[PDB]
């Protein structure tokens, strides 16, 4: 199997640079919405603010 | 959807870009407007010059 020594206790800064960056991420796409479910193509009909949002 | 929010947001940003690059280039044609191109020539010390020469007329006697 693989082998991580003590100095593998070191790889928890990527990984939460990664997780900063995924909630970077996470907040960019709940920004970005004001054409969410109100374009041409991937429209809704009346009523949606009762429905759910698709993303 | 993110992508269409995206490229209207750069879309209107273009147009608020070419928008002020017009006006700029009106306001530097003329130098009509005192906030940019404009250089500002003030007289304050020319009046106060005058008011002083106005001042020693009273001072003018013995």
């Amino acid at each position: 199997v693989l082998g991580l020594d003590k100095r593998a206790l070191w790889g928890a800064l990527p990984l939460l640079g990664f997780a900063i960056g995924h909630f970077l991420d996470k907040k960019e796409t709940e920004r970005m919405t004001m054409f969410r479910d109100k374009s041409a193509l991937y429209g809704r009909p009346a009523g949606s603010e009762g429905k759910a949002p698709s993303w | 959807e993110k992508s269409l929010h995206y490229l209207y947001e750069e879309n209107e940003k273009a147009q608020i870009r070419l928008l002020e690059d017009e006006v700029r280039r009106k306001m530097s044609e003329r130098n009509d407007y005192q906030a940019y191109y404009y250089r500002p020539s003030v007289a304050k010390y020319h009046r106060i010059s005058k008011e002083a020469a106005d001042e020693l007329e009273a001072l003018r006697g013995d």
